[PDB]
């Protein structure tokens, strides 16, 4: 499974089937059949599986990068700290990317979900996807194929003296 | 579909345009006029995912005919009686909205004989 | 009377509209009579190859050959660089380069320039 | 195997409309050499075919008695 | 529409002869469409793709 | 036995494709008039149109000046 | 990487001590041998590049290249063993032996560290195809072929090798690894022009540019099959990788020199894909393609975009497989009828089904049929270049119109209509041809379930 | 589908169709019978004749091959041999 | 050996897809995302028991 | 115009061609039976109005400009044959026309699967191979200096000859393989 | 949408009014129905049209059918003046063929009915370009035209077809 | 196949151009070449200019696809003039009439698409009515902010 705060949904209101005509459906027969034909056996071999699982457990672990300094903070031409900045500048770059993924599949999953209000019933997901793509803008884009955090801490530089000439002459 | 032939090869000013009406407030020649009743909840035609184009002033109708679609399955010619109410009820604003048409258009008619005294009279 | 038929590039005249079809002179038939002897001595030659036993392979066509070696390699060494050529090779070979040139750096000369003054809705685009 | 063509004797052109053709260009001094060739199309079972409402209401006659049957059906079972 | 074109299917049992208007001619070699552009479109090209582009 | 061809003259008919070609067509017509007995405003009309010039300036508001 | 390049040099005397009738058994064996340890490249990492010594390192643009490279040496000995069967026994091994001192000099080509040792086996890879195409060509012109195919290359290199002996002695080093962090940018001055266009001109040449591409239906026509091979499917793709590796030290320059050299791909792309629609030689047909689908990588690694470089990647690889296969497939058709006219050997498809239906496979990845990697870098070309200037997807979208016109004619022409009456010599489709084949298109379409490891470096 | 034409088959109708023909007796008529000097008929029934075999059988014959077709022995001969009967 | 086509073809099939939609593709998060069902005035939830209210009274028109 | 016998079109041929041409896409403009019947029998008569003319030119200029009466009268999608060029099932089956030489590139082991019809394709090939010999003397015996003029060819003079460039017209495939 | 759909059925419909092969003229018809789909599309009307894909999908791949057959039975003949006559030769082809042309045109209650018609009510009773309505009923009529060109030529009169049945 | 075979330069003098057309296996008086403004066809036969689907089809050809005969000089356009490609049979309309004829009909469909733009029909009613101020919460409209009170009322 899945953490449910990182993929959220909201909690299921199934009506309660209320049958008006005396007309049997096939649904319903077509689910007993596919419990007993279907998703009973496949349970009980997923039971076997799983008991062949469980007579050795192991385990793998997540990777911990622990954060190196950053560009800033490296001296010029000084290729064996910027090369540990441009690694950890790299690794960010990728999780920041799937960042970027999650919050579009939480944003599909919304629209989906709530079908035809979906205008309506999504503004928080379409509300943090622009945010998220603000701020992944800012970060990354126009970089290049050729990126660094050298080009990436250029870009920075150049919106926070446009940021600080425009705060100044509004003022 | 006389209308096109009275606006393109008559004139306009007293003809009304379609894409901008009414021009006359909704006052203009009603004593205490009262306002349509929307009898459908908003979060009900919310839950019941309609489209928007459907949620007008009578989709309490359709809300109890899909109701029905649901609830007759799978016999699908059970709901003649909730599809004619919600039909009816489209076709009475339908009537509504050709009563604004001609409202205006006879608004219209008014501006052109009220202008048309005031150039005879003074 | 009736409407004649105007010949096109791409539409021809037909074999039995045209004037010359019905030509009963002796000079026409002495070259219709040599190119029938043209195509019959082509048509055997082809046949007595098409036909042997002994013969397993491609009836080489030198006419094929011909027509490859002409489109192929004999173009340059019969070139020669002319008034027509010069004005042909500079209208075809140099102007559409500068044309797309032109169109194209004006495009993203236009597109830059509202993207540096926070004109261009790029609110979305960060694939690139 | 072997197929029998039909008698050539029986394909005569009276009472088709190659028997009007054929009057209408002895009216102008002509004779219709190939009208027997032409005679079996107009002739046996391809003879009197349909006209185009008599095409679209085929089976209109066992239709309407279904109908009927099935409207008085459901006029009594109401009852 | 029915009417109207059993009428013209009634016309074609008539012992009448006419040449084919520009109408007819229009309705039945595809609007000319096919006649011009599958013609001249690739030719244009054609004639490009070797007088032009490779000789 | 499948059908024999034959020469200038109409061919075999199978009693079963005449039989179904008739059914089919009589399933079309008893369709056609049992949903016009049934339905009868797909064609001609659900709702009745109303004429706007018939109506009242009271109900619509014009007053007369 | 020395643990490829020691069992390449081992095939020399793997086919120098082999017995006379085992010296393409013996070479194909341990090369497919040599193709199944490529894949051990594939250890790479979403910041690091497999960094093996000071010498040779991996990252994910020379890893798929050099699968390709060490692949298509066992192919190429597939290709050549029938057309090389009355030649003379050392001869033969001559041959072999400069199809492995290619693979040899390519594989440390495509990791090579250093910049000037890039070059040096970057016009290394010159010899063994220069040999190959003047000594086991079939006519006459297979010298001024390779006269052209010299003396394109080394015109455009020798500035290459002053501008990277320039760069040696202003930055101090050649390392990519070095020069990823010292890069300086390049500003506007006709020295900084000049320096552009040596360093990117010789790749111009290889890649090849349209304009510059003329070595190349002589080059690609007058070689033999494996010659044909190795130039379509790995020799113009060291333009690309040149390309992908010396831009990064030509910013911001290049942002306004690569104006005139995409409008000559954008353009030629057009030329030459309308050149293969009058094309009656089809090994030239394939060439003229080749240089179409070329230009499209030339575009796209000259707009320098992620998407870009990404499609260039998958296109340059998509392209190795494909244009490898189609030249197979005309030899293939070259060992029966013996000449390469298209218009000659018509009706195929009556005669031969399964290669029919192997000219229908490469057919249809040539014209990028998805989900084939060959549509895959097509279309991330196509995105990126819409990003670059909307308006050139007209150019891009009329390339995609004729690009199938020429595909499908080739397929057309070749194998349906009626076959000629008097060419009899139709064999069967032999296993090795039918094996040459599958080997081919089954790489090319299972990596349409993984392509991830085609998608360079920034994936 | 498609019934094999046999010479005598192919005999019998070309024979059919020049008896049902109203500028030929049909008790002159025989295989060897020759339009234009036995039959004495026009070379425009001739044209006429070889248009009826090609809505007999369904097939056109060419003129180069029209104009020298004399005989219903030769109608059936070519009709024969563009059909390939008796495999 | 008379319906071995609805066993090889169809119900070994549904077998797999159920074993790989149940086990590999619904615990990976939005693989299968479903519309939420239509709620109508006069409803019960199952997994609530909160009955949707009916809807207020008509102006009655015929 | 363009026969293989004859360099050309006698006026008499033209004359003949036109008819046809002009009788199938009058049916094609006439599409009843009896209607074109009635109309076929008219322009027979046509035809034979102008049947005996002796002067060349006259009867020159009449063919031209009926002629142009064809060509202003003719139908812009005419009748055509399913198998005549331009048809609908026209060189349909050419796919499925495998050459006979193929045969022998066959394995063994689908060659003993028709024992008697490989058999019996020896014996062809055995006769084709004695009478090429015989047929290409027979051919250069005859045709004039200068090469053949027509593209006819000579029948089997004697008996035990086949006639000259036979295998290709006798062992051609079928119309429906 | 609009206009180009109206373009398309106005000349496809045209065009299908004096062809001769009955391929074409259902080749014709199908154009010209996704014509009107392309219109429908345009007045917003996109379940309407999608009603008229799943509709016209039953009667124009029957209508081919029954040309199929039709072709078979008369030795891969495809032209409809060699026809005729086959009204009682082929009955059951001759039924589903009046079925499948009166569901082309637009009979009430056939299959054709429950989306056509409504795309002409919605294109009639809607903001919407004249012209484009005006050329979308004359294509109507056309489809009747060359419907029951098919059902004259190829079913009803007198044999055209070759003497061996 | 040798060296006087192959294509050569432009001929000048008849003797040349008489040796071309031998090589070329055609008649002196049909033996055109292109004209000689050095655009690198030599001494090739300018062949008429036609489509191989006018060749006659039920003529023997050597290529029956191509409607080609074996050591007949092909036309330059020869790839180009196949019947899968450009066809130049006759037209039963002239071309200038097929022309104009389709630049009309689109030329003057697409003026009366323009014209029914201008004069577009409609329905004599007003505007569809929507509750809840048009809709306001439901097309997106954010619920911090407050629309202005869109009031329909009956009639
Ligand atoms: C890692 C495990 C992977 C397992 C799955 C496999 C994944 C793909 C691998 C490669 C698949 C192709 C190989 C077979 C075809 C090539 C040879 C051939 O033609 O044989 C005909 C022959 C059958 O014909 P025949 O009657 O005997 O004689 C042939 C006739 O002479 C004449 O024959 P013909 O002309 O009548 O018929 C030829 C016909 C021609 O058919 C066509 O032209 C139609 C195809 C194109 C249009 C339709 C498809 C469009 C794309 C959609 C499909 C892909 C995505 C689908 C998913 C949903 C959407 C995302 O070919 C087919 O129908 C082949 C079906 C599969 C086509 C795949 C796509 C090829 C089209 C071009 C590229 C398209 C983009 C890339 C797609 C890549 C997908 C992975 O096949 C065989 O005998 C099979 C040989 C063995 C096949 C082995 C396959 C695996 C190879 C890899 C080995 C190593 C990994 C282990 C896997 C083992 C799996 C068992
Ligand atoms: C395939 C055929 C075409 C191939 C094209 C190859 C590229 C075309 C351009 C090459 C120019 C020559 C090499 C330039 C190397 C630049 C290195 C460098 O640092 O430059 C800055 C240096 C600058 O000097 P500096 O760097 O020492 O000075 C310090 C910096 N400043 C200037 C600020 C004080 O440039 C030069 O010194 C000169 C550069 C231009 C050289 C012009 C001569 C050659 C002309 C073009 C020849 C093209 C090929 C000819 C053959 C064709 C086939 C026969
Ligand atoms: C220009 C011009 O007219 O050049 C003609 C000249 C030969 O002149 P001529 O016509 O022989 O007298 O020809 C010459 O002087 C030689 C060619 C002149 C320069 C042509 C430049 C463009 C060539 C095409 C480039 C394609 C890319
Ligand atoms: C034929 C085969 C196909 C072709 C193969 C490739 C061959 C050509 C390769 C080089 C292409 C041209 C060079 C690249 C142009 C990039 C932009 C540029 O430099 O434009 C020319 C220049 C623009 O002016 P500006 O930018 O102000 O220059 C001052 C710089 N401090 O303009 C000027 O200043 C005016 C012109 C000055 C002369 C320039 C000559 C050197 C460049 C061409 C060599
Ligand atoms: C919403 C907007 C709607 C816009 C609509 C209007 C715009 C498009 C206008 C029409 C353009 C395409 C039509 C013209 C080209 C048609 C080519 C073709 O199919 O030719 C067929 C021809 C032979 O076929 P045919 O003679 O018909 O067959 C009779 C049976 N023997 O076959 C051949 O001769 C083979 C030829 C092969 C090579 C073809 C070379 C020409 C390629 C043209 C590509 C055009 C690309 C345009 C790109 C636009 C980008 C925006
Ligand atoms: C006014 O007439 C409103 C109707 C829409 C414009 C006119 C439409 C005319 C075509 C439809 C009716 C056809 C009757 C034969």
């Amino acid at each position: 499974s899945w953490d449910k705060d990182v993929y959220p949904e909201p909690p299921r209101r199934t009506p309660a089937p209320s049958p008006q005509t005396s007309l049997p459906n096939p649904i319903t027969y077509l689910t007993k059949a596919f419990d007993l034909l279907v998703d009973r056996p496949v349970t009980l071999v997923r039971e076997f599986i799983e008991r062949q699982h469980a007579k050795n457990k192991y385990y793998y672990y997540h990777r911990e990068f622990r954060r190196v300094p950053d560009i800033t903070e490296c001296h010029e031409k000084d290729v064996l700290c910027m090369f540990e900045a441009e690694m950890q500048w790299k690794r960010d770059y990728k999780v920041d990317q799937e960042i970027v993924n999650i919050i579009q599949e939480r944003l599909k999953a919304c629209q989906q979900r709530e079908g035809e209000s979906h205008r309506q019933n999504c503004a928080k997901e379409l509300q943090q996807f622009t945010q998220v793509v603000k701020a992944y803008q800012d970060r990354y884009h126009d970089l290049g194929a050729h990126y660094s955090a050298r080009k990436c801490l250029a870009k920075q530089k150049q919106r926070m003296l446009a940021e600080r000439k425009a705060t100044k002459e509004a003022a | 579909g006389a209308h096109l032939a009275r606006r393109y090869l008559g004139d306009a000013s007293v003809e009304p345009e379609p894409l901008r009406m009414p021009t006359f407030p909704p006052d203009y020649g009603f004593p205490e006029r009262k306002e349509r009743e929307m009898v459908a909840t908003q979060q009900e035609m919310n839950d019941a995912q309609l489209v928007l184009q459907q949620r007008d002033y009578c989709a309490h109708y359709l809300i109890r005919f899909l109701k029905c679609k649901r609830d007759s399955f799978p016999n699908f010619l059970a709901c003649k009686h909730e599809q004619h109410d919600w039909d009816y009820c489209e076709h009475l604003d339908y009537v509504k909205r050709m009563k604004e048409f001609e409202r205006e258009r006879r608004l219209l008619q008014r501006k052109k004989r009220r202008e048309q005294r005031e150039a005879d009279m003074a | 009377s009736f409407p004649k038929y105007e010949p096109s590039r791409l539409a021809s005249l037909p074999t039995t509209l045209d004037p010359a079809e019905y030509d009963i002179s002796s000079e026409t038939r002495k070259a219709q009579a040599e190119r029938l002897a043209i195509r019959s001595r082509l048509k055997r030659e082809y046949q007595l190859q098409y036909n042997d036993p002994s013969r397993r392979g491609v009836v080489e066509d030198p006419a094929l050959i011909r027509w490859t070696c002409a489109r192929s390699a004999n173009v340059y060494p019969n070139f020669r660089p002319n008034t027509k050529t010069s004005l042909l090779g500079a209208l075809f070979g140099i102007g559409p380069l500068i044309f797309w040139y032109y169109v194209f750096k004006t495009d993203r000369d236009r597109k830059e320039k509202l993207i540096q003054e926070g004109k261009l809705d790029r609110t979305f685009n960060i694939s690139y | 195997s072997k197929m029998e063509l039909p008698d050539y004797k029986q394909w005569k052109i009276e009472g088709t409309p190659l028997e009007t053709v054929q009057e209408k260009l002895a009216a102008r001094g002509l004779r219709d050499p190939w009208g027997r060739n032409e005679a079996w199309r107009y002739m046996g079972g391809f003879a009197n075919n349909v006209s185009f409402v008599g095409a679209l209401l085929k089976g209109f006659k066992w239709g309407f008695a279904a109908f009927v049957v099935a409207v008085g059906a459901e006029y009594y079972l109401e009852s | 529409g029915f009417i109207l074109a059993l009428e013209i299917s009634n016309t074609t049992h008539y012992l009448k002869f006419n040449y084919p208007s520009n109408t007819f001619k229009f309705s039945n070699l595809l609007g000319y469409y096919p006649t011009i552009m599958h013609r001249l479109t690739p030719y244009m090209n054609l004639t490009m793709s070797q007088k032009s582009a490779s000789s | 036995a499948h059908i024999e061809p034959r020469y200038r003259q109409f061919p075999q008919l199978t009693r079963s494709q005449v039989i179904q070609a008739e059914f089919f067509s009589a399933t079309m017509w008893f369709w056609i008039l049992w949903r016009f007995w049934h339905d009868s405003d797909a064609v001609l009309g659900h709702f009745p149109y109303p004429d706007p010039s018939q109506w009242t300036d009271e109900e619509l508001g014009i007053p007369p000046d | 990487m020395l643990k490829y390049i020691i069992p390449t040099m081992m095939l020399m005397p793997l086919t120098w001590l082999s017995k006379n009738s085992m010296i393409w058994i013996n070479t194909t064996l341990h090369s497919l041998l040599i193709s199944l340890t490529s894949l051990l490249l594939l250890n790479q990492f979403g910041d690091n590049s497999l960094n093996f010594s000071l010498t040779f390192f991996s990252d994910s643009l020379s890893t798929p290249l050099l699968i390709l490279t060490m692949w298509l040496l066992p192919l190429m000995l597939m290709a050549s063993q029938h057309h090389l069967s009355k030649e003379n026994l050392a001869r033969k091994k001559l041959f072999i032996s400069m199809l492995i001192l290619l693979q040899l000099f390519l594989i440390m080509t495509f990791t090579a560290t250093e910049l000037i040792f890039f070059y040096i086996m970057f016009e290394a890879t010159l010899v063994p195809t220069l040999i190959i195409i003047t000594r086991w060509g079939n006519q006459t012109e297979r010298l001024n072929a390779g006269l052209y195919f010299l003396f394109y290359t080394l015109a455009g290199s020798l500035p290459l090798l002053v501008a990277l002996i320039y760069i040696q002695n202003t930055m101090g080093s050649l390392n990519f690894l070095i020069l990823q962090y010292w890069v300086q940018p390049m500003p506007n001055s006709w020295s900084n022009t000049f320096m552009w266009l040596a360093c990117m001109m010789a790749f111009m040449v290889k890649m090849p540019l349209y304009g510059l591409h003329l070595w190349l239906p002589k080059a690609h026509v007058e070689a033999p099959i494996a010659g044909s091979m190795v130039l379509a499917a790995i020799l113009l793709k060291l333009g690309g990788y040149g390309m992908m590796r010396i831009t990064l030290l030509l910013n911001p320059i290049t942002d306004f020199m690569a104006y005139p050299f995409i409008m000559l791909s954008l353009w030629g792309m057009i030329m030459t894909s309308s050149i293969c629609l009058r094309q009656t030689d089809l090994k030239s047909l394939i060439a003229y393609s080749s240089v179409s689908h070329m230009a499209l990588v030339i575009v796209a690694i000259l707009i320098q975009t992620p998407w870009s470089y990404m499609g260039a990647t998958a296109l340059m690889i998509a392209h190795g497989l494909t244009s490898s296969m189609l030249f197979c497939l005309a030899n293939s058709n070259y060992e029966r009828v013996h000449s390469r006219t298209m218009i000659l050997a018509r009706g195929l498809q009556t005669l031969l089904p399964l290669m029919a239906a192997w000219w229908l496979l490469a057919s249809l990845t040539n014209l990028a049929l998805p989900p084939s990697i060959n549509l895959i870098g097509e279309l991330f070309v196509v995105m990126s270049t819409f990003s670059w200037s909307n308006i050139t997807i007209i150019l891009m979208g009329l390339n995609m119109v004729i690009t199938a016109l020429y595909s499908l004619y080739m397929l057309i022409t070749t194998q349906r209509g009626k076959h000629t009456h008097h060419i009899n010599n139709i064999l069967p489709s032999f296993t090795r041809e039918n094996a040459l084949m599958s080997l081919h298109m089954l790489p090319l379409l299972l990596l349409s379930l993984n392509p991830k490891i085609i998608l360079g470096p920034l994936y | 589908d498609a019934p094999p034409l046999t010479l005598e088959g192919i005999k019998d109708r070309v024979l059919y169709v020049l008896k049902l023909y109203d500028k030929i007796d049909p008790e002159k008529l025989s295989v060897n019978s020759h339009f234009m000097k036995d039959l004495g008929l026009d070379s425009l029934d001739q044209v006429e004749i070889i248009m009826a075999m090609e809505d007999e059988f369904g097939f056109e014959i060419p003129d180069i091959d029209a104009e020298k077709l004399m005989c219903p022995q030769e109608i059936v001969d070519y009709i024969a041999d563009k059909k390939d009967v008796y495999e | 050996r008379h319906s071995i086509f609805a066993f090889t073809h169809v119900l070994i099939p549904v077998w797999i897809i159920h074993y790989y939609l149940k086990y590999h593709v619904t615990t990976k998060p939005y693989t299968i995302v479903e519309k939420k069902p239509r709620i109508f005035p006069g409803d019960t939830i199952l997994e609530t028991g909160e009955v949707i209210p009916p809807m207020k009274e008509f102006p009655d028109q015929h | 115009a363009f026969l293989p016998s004859a360099a050309y079109l006698t006026h008499q041929q033209k004359v003949l061609q036109l008819y046809k041409r002009a009788l199938r896409h009058l049916e094609s403009r006439c599409v009843h039976r009896d209607k074109y019947r009635y109309f076929a029998c008219l322009l027979r008569a046509r035809f034979d109005e102008h049947k005996n003319e002796k002067d060349m030119v006259k009867a020159t200029q009449l063919l031209r400009e009926a002629e142009k009466e064809f060509w202003h009268g003719q139908h812009p999608q005419p009748y055509i044959f399913p198998e005549s060029p331009g048809g609908t099932s026209y060189e349909r089956y050419e796919c499925y026309k495998v050459p006979e030489w193929c045969l022998d590139d066959w394995h063994p082991s689908e060659k003993a699967m028709y024992p008697d019809y490989f058999a019996k394709r020896e014996q062809w090939k055995k006769l084709r191979r004695e009478s090429w010999e015989r047929e290409v003397k027979q051919l250069q015996e005859e045709t004039p200096v200068g090469g053949p003029r027509t593209e006819a060819l000579p029948p089997a003079r004697k008996q035990g000859d086949l006639p000259p460039l036979w295998w290709h017209i006798v062992t051609r495939p079928r119309e429906r393989p | 949408m609009l206009c180009l759909g109206a373009m398309t059925t106005l000349f496809t419909a045209m065009c299908a009014l004096t062809q001769n092969d009955i391929k074409k003229i259902i080749a014709f018809s199908t154009s010209s129905q996704l014509g009107l789909m392309m219109v429908t599309i345009g007045i917003n009307q996109p379940h309407l049209a999608f009603l008229h894909i799943c509709t016209h999908a039953f009667f124009k791949a029957m209508l081919f059918m029954c040309s199929g057959s039709i072709i078979h039975s008369l030795n891969d003949e495809q032209d409809i003046r060699k026809m005729g006559g086959l009204f009682k030769a082929m009955p059951f082809t001759t039924t589903a063929l009046i079925i499948g042309s009166l569901a082309l045109t637009g009979m009430p209650f056939l299959t054709g009915f429950y989306s056509k018609d409504l795309i002409i009510e919605s294109a009639n009773t809607s903001y919407t370009n004249a012209w484009a309505l005006l050329m979308t009923l004359v294509a109507t009529s056309f489809t009747a035209i060359y419907s029951t060109r098919i059902i004259f030529f190829a079913l009803l009169g007198q044999p055209r077809f070759p003497t061996l049945i | 196949i040798t060296k006087d075979m192959l294509p050569g330069p432009y001929p000048k003098t008849p003797e040349e151009r008489a040796a071309a057309a031998k090589k070329y296996n055609m008649r002196v008086e049909d033996y055109e070449p292109y004209p000689d403004d050095g655009m690198g066809y030599g001494d090739y036969p300018k062949l008429p200019d036609r489509s191989q689907q006018e060749r006659d089809p039920w003529y023997d050809w050597d290529h029956p696809d191509l409607r080609l005969n074996w050591g007949e000089p092909m036309h330059w356009d020869l790839d180009m003039y196949i019947r899968n490609r450009v066809d130049t049979s006759p037209t039963p309309v002239n071309w200038n009439l097929m022309c104009k004829h389709l630049f009309g009909f689109v030329a003057f469909m697409l003026f009366m698409f323009w014209v029914g733009e201008t004069y577009p029909t409609y329905q004599p009613v007003g505007p569809k009515q929507y509750p809840y101020n048009n809709l306001y919460l439901e097309r997106g409209g954010d619920p911090n902010k407050e629309p202005e009170p869109v009031v329909h009322y009956e009639i």
